[PDB]
RNA sequence: GAUCUGUGAAUGGCUCCUUACAUCAGCAGUCAUCUACGUGAUAGAGUGUGCUCGGUCCACCUGCAAGGACCCCAUUGGACAUCCACCAAAACCUUGUGGCUAAUACACGUUCGACCCAGUCAGCCAUGCAACACUCGGCAUCACCGGUGGUGGCGGAUGUAUGCCCAGCUGAUACGAAGACCAGCGGCCGCAAGGCCAGUGUUGGUUGACUCAGGC
RNA sequence: AGCUUGACUGUGGUGUAUCGGACCACAGUGGCCUUGACGGGUAACGGAGAAUCAGGGUUCGAUUCCGGAGAGGGAGCCUGAGA
RNA sequence: GGGCUGCAGGUCUGCUGGGUGGCCGGUUUGUUGUUUCUCUGGCCAGCUGUGUUGGGCUGCAACGGCUGGUACGUCCCUGCGCCCACCGAUGGUGAGGCUCCUGCCAAAAGUCUGCCAAAGCGGUUUAUGCCUCCCGCACUGGCAACGGACACCAACAGGGGACCCAGCAGCUGGGUUCUGGUCCACCACCGGAGCCCACCGUCUGACACCCUGGAAAACUCAGUGUGCUCAAAGCAUCCCCGCGACGGCUGAAUGU
């Protein structure tokens, strides 16, 4: 779906030299065909997507198999929609409290949050994202996990 | 002179020299614990060694203790391609050999000789340089200049440690392991008498 | 046009030193030495405010300068120095040795103490890093380096630097069970033994003391300080309240009782 | 030095007490299968 | 006094025109960064090839594999200031020219601040299967005799300091059972032959997380 | 009551001290909105705070402390660690 | 859910319409009298003791002065104390770990109602300047250490050295040490069972809300102490000394 991207360049991961002659086993996972990946596990109590560690696709953004670090907030939304290219909005609803009249109001707020190919979401599903670098104009979060 | 936790200096052979007993124990500053037990004893250690220890006090021998006994002599450096038999040569003016064992992942040997005689003649024979075979009459590197020391290690000795060790291995895993040692004799004996029968 | 601001407000000063409001406009802005501008005392401070040697601003410039205020074994000038927490401040023409510490009030107070007490110094570790050339060192409270300290020595422990060599002379781990001292938040300047340490990856761990009586409280484990394998052996000597928070009636029984029996003469 | 020295100290520890339970489990159920 | 140089003038003081998630407050991140003063540590550059090659003095033959005699280390250079003198302009907190004369200015320079080790080049030794491959030597691809290979070592030349940049490698593991065989390498029984497996020490920081630190 | 067209995302670069449409080239068609977007107004610098206050609240805060902005209006720079 | 062994009151049970005072519990305040105890400085017996002066501190103790003079057992209700229903875990490594048990069989009695302990018996088990790895690779290193009583000579087994002999570190012998007679205490290593910590893995919705803890600029506000003459304030003051001195305790809490 999303591990489609442009035939203009030959995306590769940083990390991973394709053309070692004697590699080691330290990225052979053990349950790739012999396929070397560099991956991380982001370690504020998520697990690693299998689906990430054992992938094919390439993403820059990606908080698994590339550079980017997760630092900072981890919030709770749900997906409004995806009609961006790996990119989703997130919406948080949540109740603010109104001191002088004791109640609460409805409120909301929207995120464009980074999904990486390695999560198989449905419009509706429940995020946890956590906050990365800038990754363009308006998004500086990316999808920790997908909740069904 | 052995200094492990107890300081033991020595004279000689039985107590026959004996007159730094009561010079170390009444030393102040050196030693508060006093010399005896057959021979001059400590509990003591300050920041010397043996090395030079010996002269710190300078009024006696300081040579228990065994040498000049041994069956063995051992050889040092030893340059890599080197045999058994290069050995042999190497140590025949000593006298008639008995064992050569050569480790090479040491660079070292062992030459067990006949008499102790031999070995001490072979410590003179450290003055003589290596030759594998050859001669002196081509000269190039082949000049080794070996070191030889003497050796406590005896082919009686080394049989006892053997098999010594080979006990202090388990109970239940040495026959375990002959049963390993069993199926190899006879799987390597096996296509062997296939070997012949089958061509 | 902006830079690095050189000025500190009397109104923005750290309220630790009991800076008084009316008693000038501006307050020694601390310099970038080795403590934290909010966890020190500024030399300025030390000899006029507390140790009146130095009647004014004028003077102690003089006095420091004149190069007889040592400040953990080598002198120092600046008459905005960050004296922190931990430093032994010595004044030989004086025959003065303080060890600069907190009350449990959680204010710099000067202790008196003496020769072997003066002599070495303790520090905690802070990070732990390897610098070129494949130099572990580690870097502590006081900034200094520690350029080859034991493999066995993990981030939160403290350690007994000799403020003759500038070496470490020993190291007390931060297991369950050491001796302890609070350095920030409310409960500093209390000494307690380390009871629990409750782990939150990504934020702030908390640690859990029992004071020296039976009290309990919490803080933080970059707000604790370890002084001592346990509360028999302390590494340094201890203030007067050998660093037991007193209840605030406590407080003012005490010194209600202290300025009657003053009165009684 | 000190690093080496250390490892070097655990090593022969560790060979120790390794061959201390050898010679004490394997020597132990000897006497104890033999009677 | 002056002057060059250094450093400060980015702080302070004033005002509230602008500015409506903007500013700001509290919270948090920099694993996406910069840093004078301050402070704690640190610091070994004759260095593009093994040598010729830090500089001169000889050699040999489209260079060499072991060859030499000295020299460097009591510390550089050229300016422009203050000064003197002639001055342009109505002025200007505008300015020209000529002659000296300084440096922690500017330029320039660096042996003895290393030693050893790795590595790179070359040579040699001991011993071993073997007639297979690629070749040096003789012929215009059918061809006849040497050379290199395996293992274990020694060694003559040097001893590539560090930052930035690029590429490769490392930056581990913390769950778990046994055999055969062919090569080599050890060790054991061995005079040896041959068999064999009882011995057996001579590479990893930080973080919650890294392509990070550090190292090759 | 609809707003936006570098507008929203992506890939590859540029630039920066650094992330980033910050800028560019190529792709896509996104992004916000009655939970008030976009626009307009300023008896708008913001906060700490001030005045009242049974409670709940009301009003103010140019002004000393912190943050921002500016130096007649704009804009461009050099020096420097920092404008 | 049944319940109730067990504290106070209530279910129960019989009462109380007396007028002062000192003494005693406790030290309640200005006093003395200790000095438990650090600390202080020398002297004195080769920095530790030993008495000591100075203030600190109170195990306190009195003196005027004192003030303070509803009950058992019984049916249950809470605070607890129990018996009686049915069907988050696991795996490694260390930590510059802790605790407990720990040689053989087992009388009777003990337990579960044929298994199993407690706990004496008996001897088999244990004591170096030594041993072990290394012995010329580093190894002067690593490892390993559980008594007395009574009182006696000598055999034995084993270990050990320095000097000399015969033949294929050896024996062959001869030329200077550690265990032999009983009782109690022990019982090492090896191992077993938990507990605590740090790290590394596998598998079976999210919040409001309330409570608790941790984090948080000062000035202001509230509030603690303090006679700037009071007050608004301030964060200082206060005490000794005045005959002459080379000072003392300090405070600047705390909160919303």
């Amino acid at each position: 779906t999303e591990v489609e991207l442009d035939d203009n360049a030959f995306h590769k991961q940083d990390n991973i030299f394709l053309a070692a002659k004697n590699p080691s086993s330290k990225w052979v996972a053990p349950g790739s065909k012999g396929r070397r990946r560099w991956w991380k596990k982001i370690g504020l109590g998520f697990k690693t997507p299998k689906a990430a560690i054992l992938g094919t696709y390439i993403d820059h953004k990606c908080p698994f198999t590339s550079k980017v670090s997760i630092r900072g907030r981890i919030l709770r939304g749900i997906i409004i929609r995806h009609k961006m290219f790996r990119t989703v909005v997130v919406r948080r609803n949540y109740l603010h409290y109104q001191k002088k009249y004791k109640r609460y109001e409805k409120r909301h707020k929207n995120w464009s949050v980074h999904i990486s190919p390695a999560f198989d979401f449905s419009i509706g599903d429940e995020v946890v994202f956590g906050q990365c670098r800038p990754l363009s104009k308006t998004v500086t979060f990316n999808v920790l996990q997908v909740v069904p | 002179i052995c200094a492990i936790l107890i300081r033991k200096l020595d004279f000689e052979g039985m107590s026959h020299e004996t007159v730094k007993k009561v010079f170390k124990s009444c030393g102040g500053i050196v030693g508060v614990r006093l010399r005896h037990g057959k021979y001059t004893l400590i509990f003591f250690k300050s920041n010397e060694n043996a090395k030079k220890c010996l002269e710190f006090n300078n009024k006696v021998v300081k040579g228990k203790k065994r040498e000049g006994y041994c069956r063995t002599i051992w050889v040092g450096p030893l340059p890599g391609g080197t045999t058994k038999e290069q050995l042999r040569k190497h140590f025949a003016p000593a006298g008639q050999v008995k064992k050569v064992r050569y480790y090479p992942s040491k660079k070292m040997g062992f030459v067990y000789f006949k008499k102790a005689e031999e070995a001490l003649k072979a410590v003179a024979m450290q003055d003589v340089l290596f030759s594998h075979g050859k001669d002196v009459s081509k000269l190039e590197k082949v000049p080794k200049q070996l070191q030889v020391k003497l050796k406590i290690k005896l082919s009686r000795r080394t049989v006892t440690g053997d098999k010594l060790k080979r006990e202090r291995l388990y109970n239940r895993r040495p026959p375990s392991e002959i049963e390993r040692k069993e199926q190899k004799s006879a799987a390597r004996a096996a296509l062997r008498t296939a070997a012949k029968a089958a061509k | 046009a902006r830079g690095p601001k050189k000025h500190l407000k009397r109104l923005a000063a750290p309220k630790h030193w009991m800076m008084d409001k009316l008693g000038g406009i501006f307050a020694p802005k601390p310099r970038a030495g080795p403590h934290k501008s909010q966890q020190c005392l500024p030399l300025i401070l030390i000899v006029r405010n507390r140790l009146k040697y130095a009647l004014n601003y004028r003077e102690a410039h003089m006095i420091l300068k004149q190069r007889y205020v040592k400040v953990d074994g080598k002198v120092r000038t600046d008459i905005k120095f960050p004296a922190g927490f931990m430093d032994v401040i010595e004044i030989p023409k004086t025959g003065d040795k303080f060890r600069v510490l907190y009350d449990t009030k959680g204010r710099f107070i000067l202790h008196k103490i003496k020769g072997e007490e003066v002599d070495f110094k303790l520090c905690k570790v802070v990070k732990k890093g390897t610098a070129k050339k494949e130099t572990p060192y580690v870097v502590t409270h006081d900034g200094r380096t520690l350029r080859f300290p034991d493999p066995n020595l993990k981030k939160n422990d403290t350690v007994v630097i000799d403020l003759k060599t500038g070496k470490i002379k020993e190291w007390v781990r931060f297991k369950v069970g050491c001796l302890l001292m609070v350095t920030s938040g409310a409960n500093t300047g209390r000494v307690g033994e380390l009871v629990n340490r409750e782990r939150h990856p990504g934020s702030f761990d908390i640690i859990h003391l029992k004071d020296a009586a039976d009290n309990k409280f919490a803080t933080r484990a970059d707000n604790v300080f370890v002084i001592g394998s346990s509360i028999y052996h302390p590494l340094v000597s201890l203030p007067k309240l050998k660093g037991v928070k007193l209840s605030i009636v406590e407080d003012r029984e005490k010194k209600l009782a202290h300025n009657s029996k003053k009165q009684k003469q | 030095h000190l690093v080496e020295r250390r490892k070097t100290l655990n090593r022969q520890r560790t060979k120790a007490a390794l061959l201390r339970q050898v010679a004490g489990r394997r020597k132990k159920e000897l006497d104890v299968i033999n009677k």
